[PDB]
RNA sequence: AAUUUCUACUAAGUGUAGAUCGGUC
RNA sequence: AAUUUCUACUAAGUGUAGAUCGGUC
C-alpha cells in the first residue's frame, strides 16, 4: 500500500485540479452566459483538464471562434460551450478564453470577462 | 381524398445518455440582437430534440 | 519529509473538500438567488466548511430559519448569504436547506433543490 | 440594496416613495 | 432550443415564424 497510495494522492491532485476547473467553469458558465453573444470571447475548447492558471501555448490545438450554447448535460446538469454556431455539434466541457481571433493568441485573459461588459 | 395513405412507425435515435436539457427557472441568454429582450427565463424543462 | 508532508496531502483533502463545500455554494448560490423569497428553503447557516454529504446533526447548533438576501461579497468576490431579514445582519457563506421549523428536522435534503417550487 | 439621517424598496435604470429639528444621557 | 420533417428563434410561457410531394439512389 505504498505506490497504490501514491498514486491515489496523484489523483487527488488531479481531483483538485478538475474541481477548480469545474468551479471557474461554473463562474465562468454564469459571466458567459450574462453576456448577449456579441461580446463573448474567442474561447480556446478542450475535452481535457485545460487549467487556465497552468495553461501551454504549445500545440496547434490552439483555437478562437466565439463559443455559444452553454446547455446542460441533463443526466449530470451541465455547462455545454458548442464553439460555433447552433449545427455545429462541437459540445465540450473545459474552456479557457484568451485574447482575440487566431494565430499565435496572446497569454491568458484571467478574469477579466467583466471588462468584456 | 386519395388512396395510399401509409401510416410510418419511426424509431428511436437519440438514447436517454446524451440528452441535454434547458433547465427550470434559469435566465439563459437570447441569440438575436435585434431582441428588445435579452434575457428569458421558463418553469419547466426545454430538452435538445 | 516523513511526516510533514502527511499533513501537507492532508491539507489537499481538506483544500478539495472545501471546493466541493465552495462549488456546492455556487451552484445552491444560483438556485437559491433564482427564487422569490417565498418558497425558501429553511436554511442551516455556518461560516464553517459544512459538507452537507458528511453532515452532523449532532451539535444544538441546528437552525432553519428561512433565508434571504443573498447576494454578492466582492472584496473576494464569495458569495454572501443573509440568513434573518435584511436588517438582522448576520451574513454567513455556508448553508445547507432543509424543511421546515426547528427541532430534529430533516437531515440533509441535498440535490432536490429544483424541487423547492 | 444606492439615500441630507431613518424606514419600506429596486421602483424603467449611479435611482423611486415618504418623514425629520435640534447639538446633548 | 421544444416541431408532422427542414431552417432561422424563445417569440408571453410543454411553444412561436415560414416552406414541403414524394418511397427510391
Ligand atoms: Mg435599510
Ligand atoms: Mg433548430
Amino acid at each position: 500500500h505504498n505506490d497504490e497510495m501514491y498514486l491515489v494522492v496523484q489523483a487527488l491532485i488531479r481531483a483538485c485540479i478538475i474541481k477548480e476547473i469545474d468551479l471557474y467553469t461554473e463562474q465562468l458558465y454564469n459571466i458567459i452566459k450574462s453576456l448577449p453573444y456579441d461580446k463573448r470571447p474567442n474561447v480556446v475548447y478542450s475535452d481535457q483538464p485545460l487549467d487556465p492558471n497552468n495553461l501551454d501555448l504549445s500545440e496547434p490545438e490552439l483555437w478562437a471562434e466565439q463559443v455559444g450554447e452553454c446547455m446542460r448535460y441533463a443526466h449530470n446538469d451541465q455547462p455545454c460551450f458548442y464553439i460555433g454556431s447552433t449545427k455545429r455539434e462541437l459540445r465540450v466541457n473545459y474552456i479557457v478564453p484568451v485574447i482575440g481571433v487566431r494565430d499565435e493568441i496572446e497569454r491568458v485573459m484571467t478574469l477579466e470577462e467583466v471588462r468584456n461588459l | 381524398l386519395s388512396g395510399g395513405a401509409e401510416l410510418f412507425m419511426r424509431r428511436a435515435s437519440l438514447k436517454k445518455e446524451e440528452l441535454v436539457v434547458h433547465p427550470a427557472n434559469s435566465p439563459i441568454a437570447n441569440k438575436n440582437p435585434d431582441n428588445p429582450k435579452k434575457t428569458t427565463t421558463l418553469s419547466y424543462d426545454v430538452y435538445k430534440d
